[PDB]
């Protein structure tokens, strides 16, 4: 569920 | 000009939540853009030649010429005439792979009423629990208004021991990170804000204490935002600047 807040974001399964 | 001291005083509100900032009250706020003008991250001016940002902002291209920095802006798209646009000449990523990076400007920013560096903290200083800080940027607003304008939000720091509790971020936060946010939800940095500042007012100036990095969504209850803890990287930051 971790998402790095760039545009677009980089999101991960946790 | 002195670092961390704006010429337009920022207001508290009368980025999800928060409010539109007074124009130029956050004069270290940078918009990081591709060569063709897409805003995709923020940054913080920390000296006339240097911008601090998040390392994940740079994954699209390893070439400095792919990037340019927008200084002194308030709007996202229809920039005012005196805004400074400077190409990036060098990129430095933190060498232990933490989410922080330095951009060297191809020409030094001209320091003005609208373009002023933030102050760095002393090495390894730990922002106390509950300290009131500000985040700023042009990121997603999730319907809380202010889209396309520089927004701000006031947020308290949540000490790592608490924010790592199972009920909150459940062990995910490293010691080189800090948490900030309202645990009830509703206020956060969001996509497009990465790399921008978390500043805290100390005595008479604003000190850069965090770099917007990641979260479990944005503005969710019991899920505060996570920021790179700038104080843990000051020694590295200064070494790069002084050797380049």
């Amino acid at each position: 569920g971790r998402c790095y807040k760039s545009k677009p974001p980089i999101c991960f399964p946790d | 000009f002195d670092c961390g001291k704006p010429q337009v005083e920022p207001k508290k509100c009368p980025v999800v939540g928060g409010c539109v900032a007074h124009p130029h009250s956050w004069p270290w706020q940078v918009s990081l853009r591709t060569r063709f003008g897409m805003h995709f991250c923020g940054g913080t001016l920390i000296s006339p030649e240097w911008v601090l940002t998040a390392a994940h902002c740079l994954e699209k291209s390893p070439r400095p010429s792919s990037y340019k920095v927008i200084l002194g802006a308030h709007q996202e798209v229809n920039l005012e005439p005196h805004v400074q646009e400077i190409e990036v000449s060098r990129l430095f990523l933190e060498p232990t792979r933490k989410d922080i990076a330095l951009l060297k400007l191809s020409s030094p920013a001209v320091i003005t009423d609208k373009v002023i560096p933030a102050c760095l903290p002393s090495p390894n200083y730990v922002v106390a629990d509950r300290t009131e800080c500000f985040i700023t940027g042009w990121g997603e607003t999730q319907g809380t208004f202010g889209a396309g304008l520089l927004k701000e939000a006031q947020l308290p720091v949540i000490e790592n021991k608490v924010c790592n509790r199972y009920e909150f971020l459940n062990g995910r936060v490293q010691s080189t990170e800090l948490c900030a946010g309202h645990l009830a939800g509703g206020t956060d940095s969001c996509q497009g804000d990465s790399g921008g500042p978390l500043v805290c007012f100390e005595k008479d100036k604003y000190i850069l204490q965090g770099v917007t990095s990641w979260g479990l969504g944005c503005a969710r209850p019991n899920k505060p935002g996570v920021y790179v803890r700038v104080s843990r990287f000051v020694t590295w930051i200064e070494g790069v600047m002084r050797n380049n």
